[PDB]
């Protein structure tokens, strides 16, 4: 005997919405990416018309709070679909060469710290668990070649 | 299944091959004491 | 001034616990093996 | 003490040593026998 | 092992460069050859081949200790940065060969797992010069001293990171045989840096 | 034989059966209580860690752990349950819980309940054999808890007690007058294999009717999914048979339903074999010495070792690409705060190497234990009159030296081959000059594309076959260096290393083109010019597993293979003809000729684009065909590599290197031929030596041969670890994306030594793993204190230390210190703890190479 | 296939040089202590 | 010159220090043998 289980602690997650485990949500890809898309887009508008009433209004409250801390949404630098803006030098997430030459762990700190001149730091805006969700959503923008 | 069978067969084949060598030596050096 | 004193107390405790533990390993080694 | 037979191995090791150095340093220096040049 | 090293390449002169300044480049105190038979050919030859900013730099001059060395405040003037290919090549290949080859390969195509690969066009197109400075200065990934891509803010100067930034853009679309040459740097600079 | 030796030898064989039986039953109950707690440790409020992660793929496959379930539960069974005294579940009440937490708590409780009761019933047999026991002897640490002494005299497990404290009323299995009970160990082999068959039947009924996985072919037509009710073949993996990450319907025996049908298959087989042995138990004289439990202990234990090795192999293959593990890669896995690359494969790797490591230990220890039986026989006289041929087949000492010496010769040859090839190719990759020879690296220059229009200065020999030819630089008529375009490179051409940017080979000057228009059999769809220096690419084919794999795959895929070959062919012809047209443009010499040429290329161009896109898409279709033995990360074929061929040879050589000490245990426990020339006779299984005579004799006992097995086996085991986790083992300094690996689509993490530094940069980014790294290193080098020939020095210095401390006691009046005597291990115990410290150091450190992530990118 | 016939010649010389040298230090270590 | 003399004297004082310590132990445990 030893690991009587293993005392690793409780998992950090995002905000709780009543009646729907947030800890669980943070490991279930379809839940975490729904919250990543909300953060990414700055609205609840592109969310599946199947979204529940409680969900759609919890997201809005999340956004409204973030709007008071001058949070700037990811889309529209990077667009709703990726592959940003050459003008602004905003990264194109659809590109496979950009995707292969980034690890997901590495990507994290570039969102936390910001990246050179224009891409802003998000360490005081978002939690490290909300950055993890966004790294996962950006992964799904990849196209071939 | 095919991969599992190939890998197991190769491990048992290494044992069988060693048995055959070690018995080609025994059979043809039976007139000589090792020492 | 006060951080320093606090730190000296933790370091003392660590030396008391690690040297103390090491000698207990010796004593225990001694009781098993013999006396 | 050295056996005849152990002197005739020490001869094969030296023939492999100057077949290697003869083909390594000759084309570098003489600019001939271009086959072995690098 | 000893003595039978080769002949030295006539193109690498030993003719001496001026000494590294004692004064800090960030000082507020007071700021920042002859005709002898072959001395002019040797000076002109040292002016292309022997690097001037290879040595670790004074401790007050490192980018984390420089008032204008943070990613937010550094000046990336494209005219000064892509001015001289001799210079980008002279400096960035010495710094790169020393510091960056270990993890990114002798070809600069990636050695350590997940490491960058500077020849990749998709990676080139999606990075700014200022972006490239940030990741050298900060490192990439979570960890003490940067992550798997280590931080350089103690270690390198802002001027040393800028030679690195310009050199790294000579990797674009090259094959996986060693490092960018003098004419890779020059074709990179002609096609607008 | 007076010190610590009598503590880890207090429970030796033979033993009575009630004592073996009750002790195993108690261990079973204890292991079920521990698994209980692991179920609690798997609930969804906890961080990821290495315990709950090794269980999760299997818990998903069983449907206990639902990957897509977020709904929080607030009442379930008994009325009103927000949270209670420790709350609504003990202490799990402050947390939000889903249905999968309740399933996990249910299964955890069952395990704990059935475990505790198995522990009790096991103690009823164990203590019951002895007539019974007292609460104070059972527990033993209750004498020194004053108060509780009146309830520490009560006797439990007694023969005639009231029902709730009985033990074994007839005292032992042999006295109890039930006729169904079998009287020997052969006889008992039959009811044991009937009992095991029944445990299979139990697991299949639980799978079918409690977990709701019916056996094939009785699978349901539809299943419930997070999107409603779906046909089985389209419902995704945890729910149905559609694999999402490979995007195909799964074979029916690749599903947990396949597993419940095998439950019933295996169960029927085991029950029938037990019924057969009930009428025909084993009987031959060859086997009746195995009724002594000391002898069967050797058989059983090294058998279980082989079973463990076989679990590793079977498990590795069967599950390397299974959707249980790939599903972990989408669960946002975070360990000690971090984000892991490919946690699926990491966890899979850890389970297989954990079985591999158990296999080695139990084989070795089983053989060791068998050596103890045989030494016993020799030292009491009865070895010479053993009757079973399994002993007597190996008694002749001359056969024993023939067996051993030829397995040393076979080890020698194959290790020399393996290691010698690794050395040759690290010489090649590093371009080392030995004076007597220059090693040369692989280098490749693309010859088609737009890269085939890049120019190079070329030194061209005239006639390599006349020694004394010489060469010249390719030139213009005007005298200046002609730039040869990569498309026109020919075999023999030398290009300056510094025109290619290469600074790593300062000892030679030129790259030689040795092969033009090369397309990798397996690799990138391009055409190349190559320097093969000393790099021996042919060595991949010196692997019997290369050939079985490629032949079977060719046979299953014959006609896409064939069309891909015809596409390559048509393309190479189009490239060649387009290169001649481009050349006529380059050398056209007068604008009339130059227009004619440019118009011909302009007319051939569409047709050259068609042939390229055709080749590209046949080569992509070929590279997505299903694997046989060598696999992708997406279960697609790959050719065998130099890496796979080296691993074949190293498995043979290194397992024989590691197992020759075990043959020495089996034959030479009493006398080796070196002992027998001297008349020596080993007097016990664990003595340290008898030397300084004859130059010295340390390490001849059976205990020591066991330790040398364990060390020597570290070498093939680390071959297995590097290979599982993606290192390149065929050289010492392979870089990740060197030209060879890139042109032949190989993914690796490092190359022997380079792997070590490459993985540790990933290890450094985790502070828990760097603490483990530090502790691991310290445990190991301390083994050297214990293993060097130095125990006398340590005894004589310890003695100076004791004298000194006693002097300080006497001087300072400190009574606890005026008789200190420092204990200094003798040679036998130093070798034991030295092997313990060496082993555990190394293998905590290896855990880290797995724990860091799986960085192979496929 | 002249690279595979050339490469193989080298590899074979490597094995004679090395294994010849190893069993050369084992034969010269026997003359320094016994012959 | 200053750093050279300091280093040298610090090593020489390392030896002189030890001897003094040892001399104190010998004198103050005269008549206790250490058996
Ligand atoms: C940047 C790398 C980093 C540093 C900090 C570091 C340094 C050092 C030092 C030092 C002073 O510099 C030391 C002294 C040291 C010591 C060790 N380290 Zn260590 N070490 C590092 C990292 C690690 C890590 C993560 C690990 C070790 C592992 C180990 C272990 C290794 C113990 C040992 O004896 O292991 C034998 C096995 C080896 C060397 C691996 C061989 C692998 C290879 C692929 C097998 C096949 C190929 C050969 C040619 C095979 C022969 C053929 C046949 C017989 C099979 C010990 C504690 C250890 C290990 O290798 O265990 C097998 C281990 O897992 N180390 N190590
Ligand atoms: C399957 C048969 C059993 C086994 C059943 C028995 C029985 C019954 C007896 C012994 C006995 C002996 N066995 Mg046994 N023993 C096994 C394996 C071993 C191994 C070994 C390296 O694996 C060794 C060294 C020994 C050695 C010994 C001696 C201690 C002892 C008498 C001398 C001798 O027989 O030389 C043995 C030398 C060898 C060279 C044999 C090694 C090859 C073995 C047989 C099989 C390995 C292959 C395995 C199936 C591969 C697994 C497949 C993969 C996992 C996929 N056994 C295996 C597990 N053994 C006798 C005894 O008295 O001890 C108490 C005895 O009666
Ligand atoms: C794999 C083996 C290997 C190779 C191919 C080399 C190669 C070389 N060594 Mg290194 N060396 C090696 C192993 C090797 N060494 C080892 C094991 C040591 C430890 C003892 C050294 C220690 C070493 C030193 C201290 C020096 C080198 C030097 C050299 C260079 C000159 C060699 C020379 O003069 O040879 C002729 C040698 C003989 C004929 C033997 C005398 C050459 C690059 C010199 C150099 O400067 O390098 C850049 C040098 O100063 N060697
Ligand atoms: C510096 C010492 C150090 C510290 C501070 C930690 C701390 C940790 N270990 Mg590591 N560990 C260490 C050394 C250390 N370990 C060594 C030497 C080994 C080899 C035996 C390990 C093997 C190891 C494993 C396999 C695991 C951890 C885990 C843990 C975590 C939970 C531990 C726990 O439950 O304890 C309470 C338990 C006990 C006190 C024993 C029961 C925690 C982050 C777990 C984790 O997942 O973290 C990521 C985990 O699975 N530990
Ligand atoms: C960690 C490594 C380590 C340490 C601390 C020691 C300690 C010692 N060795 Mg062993 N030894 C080692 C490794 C070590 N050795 C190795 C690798 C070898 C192989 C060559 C040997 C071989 C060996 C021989 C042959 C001999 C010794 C002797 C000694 C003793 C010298 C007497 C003395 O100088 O007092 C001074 C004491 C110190 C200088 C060390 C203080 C305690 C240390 C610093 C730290 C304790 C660390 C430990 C890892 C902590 C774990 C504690 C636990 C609570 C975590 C001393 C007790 C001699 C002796 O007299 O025998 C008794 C002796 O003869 N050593
Ligand atoms: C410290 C030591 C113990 C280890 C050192 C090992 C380092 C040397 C190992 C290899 C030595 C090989 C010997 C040289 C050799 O024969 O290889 C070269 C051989 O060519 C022979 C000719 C000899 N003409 C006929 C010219 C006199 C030559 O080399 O000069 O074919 C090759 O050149 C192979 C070419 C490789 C790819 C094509
Ligand atoms: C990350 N990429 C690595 C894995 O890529 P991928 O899955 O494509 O390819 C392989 C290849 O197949 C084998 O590699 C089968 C063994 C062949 C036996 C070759 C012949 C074996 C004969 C040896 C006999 C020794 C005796 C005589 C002592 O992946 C594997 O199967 C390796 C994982 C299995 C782990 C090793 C299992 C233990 C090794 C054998 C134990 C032997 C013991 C019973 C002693
Ligand atoms: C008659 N004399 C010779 C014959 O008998 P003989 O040699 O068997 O007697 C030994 C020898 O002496 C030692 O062997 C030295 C130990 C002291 C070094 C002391 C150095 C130890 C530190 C090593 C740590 C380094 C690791 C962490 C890398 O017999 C033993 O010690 C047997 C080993 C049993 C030890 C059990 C340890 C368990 C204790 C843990 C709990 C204790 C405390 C936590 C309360
Ligand atoms: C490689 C090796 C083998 C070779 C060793 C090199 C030897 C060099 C000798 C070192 C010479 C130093 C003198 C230079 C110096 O000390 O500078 C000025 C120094 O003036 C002096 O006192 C002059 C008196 C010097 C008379 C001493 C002779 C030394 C004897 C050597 C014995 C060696 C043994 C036997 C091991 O200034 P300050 O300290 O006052 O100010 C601080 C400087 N910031
Ligand atoms: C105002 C523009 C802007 C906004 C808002 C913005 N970004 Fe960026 N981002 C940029 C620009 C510009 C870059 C290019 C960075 C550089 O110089 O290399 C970039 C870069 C990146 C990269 C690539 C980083 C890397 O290491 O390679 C990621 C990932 C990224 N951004 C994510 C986000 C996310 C997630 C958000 C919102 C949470 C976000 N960005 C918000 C402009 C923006
Ligand atoms: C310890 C290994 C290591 C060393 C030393 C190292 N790197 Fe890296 N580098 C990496 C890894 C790993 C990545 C990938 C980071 C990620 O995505 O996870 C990387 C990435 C980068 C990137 C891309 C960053 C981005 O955001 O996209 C740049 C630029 C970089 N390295 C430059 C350099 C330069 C310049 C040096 C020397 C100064 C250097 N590297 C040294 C390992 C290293
Ligand atoms: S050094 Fe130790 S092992 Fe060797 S002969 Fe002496 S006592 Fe025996
Ligand atoms: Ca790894």
């Amino acid at each position: 005997v030893m690991a009587t289980g293993c005392f690793v602690g409780a998992r950090n997650a995002s905000e709780p919405r009543l009646g729907s485990s947030s800890i669980a949500a943070s490991r279930t890809a379809p839940a975490y990416l729904r919250e990543a898309q909300v953060l990414y887009e700055g609205s609840t508008d592109g969310l599946p018309k199947d979204t529940p009433a409680d969900e759609i209004a919890h997201y809005k409250a999340m956004l409204a709070e973030l709007q008071t801390r001058n949070y700037a949404a990811c889309a529209g630098c990077h667009q709703v679909n990726g592959g940003g803006n050459k003008a602004i030098n905003a990264t194109n997430f659809q590109d496979a060469g950009w995707q292969a030459n980034n690890s997901s762990p590495g990507m994290v700190t570039s969102i936390v710290n910001g990246k050179g001149k224009v891409m802003p730091a998000y360490k005081d805006k978002l939690t490290l668990q909300q950055i993890n969700y966004l790294v996962e959503y950006i992964r799904r923008f990849e196209k071939k070649r | 299944m095919t991969a599992i069978l190939l890998a197991c067969l190769f491990v048992l084949g290494g044992y069988a091959a060693l048995w055959g060598i070690i018995k080609f030596v025994v059979a043809n050096t039976k007139d000589i004491a090792a020492n | 001034m006060w951080n320093v004193v606090g730190q000296i107390i933790s370091v003392l405790c660590f030396f008391i616990l690690t040297v103390g533990t090491l000698f207990g390993i010796v004593y225990v080694s001694h009781l098993l093996s013999r006396g | 003490d050295i056996s005849k037979v152990a002197w005739a191995w020490f001869g094969v090791l030296l023939a492999i040593c100057l077949i290697g150095a003869f083909g390594n340093y000759v084309p570098k220096l003489f600019v001939k026998m271009l086959m072995f040049l690098n | 092992g000893g003595c039978f090293v080769g002949s030295r390449d006539p193109n690498e002169t030993r003719y001496p460069k001026a000494p590294m300044p004692l004064q800090n480049q960030t000082s507020t105190l007071k700021t920042a050859a002859q005709n002898t038979p072959g001395a002019r050919e040797a000076a002109a030859l040292r002016d292309r081949v022997t690097p001037l900013n290879l040595q670790q730099v004074n401790e007050q001059d490192v980018a984390g200790n420089d008032p204008l060395g943070s990613p937010a405040r550094v000046v990336l003037d494209e005219g000064e940065m892509y001015r001289d290919p001799v210079e980008i090549y002279r400096e960035g290949r010495a710094l790169f060969q020393n510091n960056c080859v270990g993890c990114h390969g002798h070809n600069g195509c990636g050695n350590v797992p997940r490491s960058t690969n500077f020849t990749d066009p998709g990676w080139q197109e999606n990075n700014s010069d200022g972006g490239i400075y940030s990741s050298i200065y900060n490192g990439k990934g979570i960890g003490n001293g940067g992550g798997a891509m280590p931080a350089y803010y103690n270690q390198l100067s802002p001027q040393q990171i800028r030679y690195l930034v310009a050199y790294l853009r000579a990797f674009k679309g090259r094959q996986c045989n060693g490092l960018p040459t003098l004419s890779d740097v020059e074709r990179m600079v002609a096609e607008r840096q | 034989a007076n010190g610590v030796k009598r503590w880890y030898q207090k429970l030796e064989l033979p033993m009575p059966p009630e004592r073996i039986f009750g002790a195993h039953m108690m261990l079973i109950g204890g292991l079920a209580c521990l698994i209980g707690t692991y179920f609690f440790a798997s609930m969804t409020m906890w961080n990821d860690g290495y315990v709950n992660l090794t269980l999760r793929p299997r818990l998903i496959s069983l449907g206990i752990y639902d990957p897509y379930d977020t709904e929080q539960i607030q009442r379930v069974w008994l009325p009103l349950i927000g949270e209670f005294s420790t709350s609504k579940l003990p202490f799990f009440g402050q947390y939000p819980l889903t249905m999968t937490d309740f399933r996990l708590f249910g299964w955890g409780c069952f395990h704990i309940g059935l475990g505790l009761w198995l522990v009790y019933a096991g103690a009823a047999h164990y203590y019951g054999a002895r007539g019974g026991a007292t609460i104070g002897e059972i527990f033993w640490l209750l004498p020194y808890v004053p108060g509780l002494k009146g309830l520490c005299q009560i006797k439990w497990f007694t023969p005639e007690g009231p029902w709730y404290k009985v033990g074994l009323p007839w005292g032992s299995f042999a006295n109890t007058p039930w006729p169904i009970l079998r009287r020997t160990y052969a006889d008992a082999l039959s009811p044991h294999t009937i009992y095991i068959g029944l445990l299979f039947f139990i697991w299949g009924f639980v799978l079918w009717f409690v977990l709701d996985k019916p056996p094939v072919p009785l699978q349901p037509a539809q299943v419930m999914t997070p999107n409603g009710l779906m046909p089985l073949e389209q419902a995704p993996f945890p729910y149905g048979w559609f694999d999402p990450y490979l995007n195909q319907v799964m074979h029916p025996m690749n599903t947990i339903n396949g597993e419940t049908t095998m439950c019933f298959v295996w169960g029927v087989l085991f029950v029938a074999l037990g019924a057969y042995w009930w009428y025909r138990p084993p009987r031959s004289i060859n086997i009746t010495h195995l009724e002594d439990t000391k002898a069967v202990f050797h058989v059983h234990l090294t058998a279980i070792g082989y079973v463990s090795f076989a679990l590793a192999i079977v498990g590795f293959l069967a599950l390397r690409n299974h959707p249980s593990y790939l599903m972990l890669n989408d669960m946002n896995v975070i360990i000690y705060g971090k984000k892991i690359v490919n946690p699926g494969r990491m966890i899979h790797n850890m389970i297989t190497f954990n079985h591999v490591q158990v296999g080695l230990l139990y084989v070795a220890a089983g053989v060791f234990h068998g050596g103890q039986y045989l030494h016993g026989l020799n030292i009491s006289g009865a070895y010479k009159q053993a009757r079973s041929k399994f002993i007597t087949w190996f008694q002749n000492p001359d056969l024993q030296t023939k067996i051993v010496g030829t397995t040393m010769f076979v080890s020698f040859v194959t290790v020399v081959f393996g290691y010698g090839m690794i050395c040759w190719n690290t010489g090649a990759e590093l371009d080392l000059n030995f004076g007597i020879y220059q090693f040369r690296s692989f280098r490749a220059i693309q010859m088609d594309g737009e890269a085939g229009n890049i120019g190079y200065r070329v030194f061209r020999p005239k006639n390599p076959w006349d020694p004394t030819a010489g060469g010249d630089w390719v030139k213009n008529p005007d005298g200046t260096a002609k730039l040869v375009k990569a498309r026109n490179l020919q075999v023999g051409d030398r290009i300056l290393n510094e025109e290619l940017g290469i600074g790593s080979s300062p000892t030679y000057s030129f790259t030689t083109i040795e092969e033009i228009n090369y397309k990798p059999e397996w690799g990138q769809p391009k055409l190349y010019a190559v320097q093969w220096g000393s790099w021996t690419h042919f060595l991949r084919k010196v692997n019997p597993l290369f050939w079985v794999d490629k032949g079977i795959w060719y046979l299953q895929n014959q006609k896409t293979f064939e069309a891909t070959r015809k596409a390559d062919e048509a393309y190479l012809a189009a490239h060649l003809k387009a290169v001649s047209l481009l050349n006529q443009i380059d050398d056209a010499q007068t604008e009339e000729a130059k227009q004619k040429a440019q118009a011909e290329l302009d007319k051939f161009r569409p047709e050259l684009e068609k042939a390229h896109a055709n080749m590209l898409e046949w080569n992509e279709r070929l590279a997505s065909t299903p694997a046989v033995l060598y696999s992708n990360l997406r279960d697609q074929h790959r050719d065998g590599e130099i890496n796979d061929a080296i691993f074949f040879w190293l498995m043979i050589g290194g397992w024989l290197f590691g197992f020759i000490p075990l043959l020495r245990i089996a034959f030479h426990n009493y006398q080796s031929p070196w002992y027998r020339d001297f008349e020596w006779r080993k007097q016990s299984p664990d003595f340290p030596c008898i030397g300084p005579v004859k130059g010295g004799t340390c390490g001849v006992s059976i205990q020591d041969q066991l330790w040398f097995c364990i060390l020597f086996s570290i070498k093939p085991l680390s071959a297995i670890a590097w290979y599982l986790d993606g290192g390149w083992i065929a050289t010492m300094m392979a870089r990740g994306n060197e030209a060879y690996y890139l042109t032949h689509n190989i993914s690796h993490t490092g190359g022997v030594f380079l792997y070590m530094w490459n993985e540790t940069t990933w290890i450094w980014t985790d502070n828990h793993l760097t603490a483990m790294l530090l502790l691991g290193h310290l445990i190991w080098f301390v083994s050297f204190a214990l293993w060097f020939k130095d125990r006398g020095s340590r005894a004589e210095g310890g003695d100076i230390q004791s004298r000194w401390v006693r002097l300080m006691g006497k001087r300072l009046g400190i009574k606890t210190l005026q008789e200190v005597r420092f204990p200094v291990s003798n040679l036998a115990t130093a070798k034991l703890w030295g092997t313990v410290f060496f082993y555990t150091g190394t293998f905590v450190l290896v855990f880290l190479y797995f724990a860091d992530g799986f960085f192979q990118n496929r």
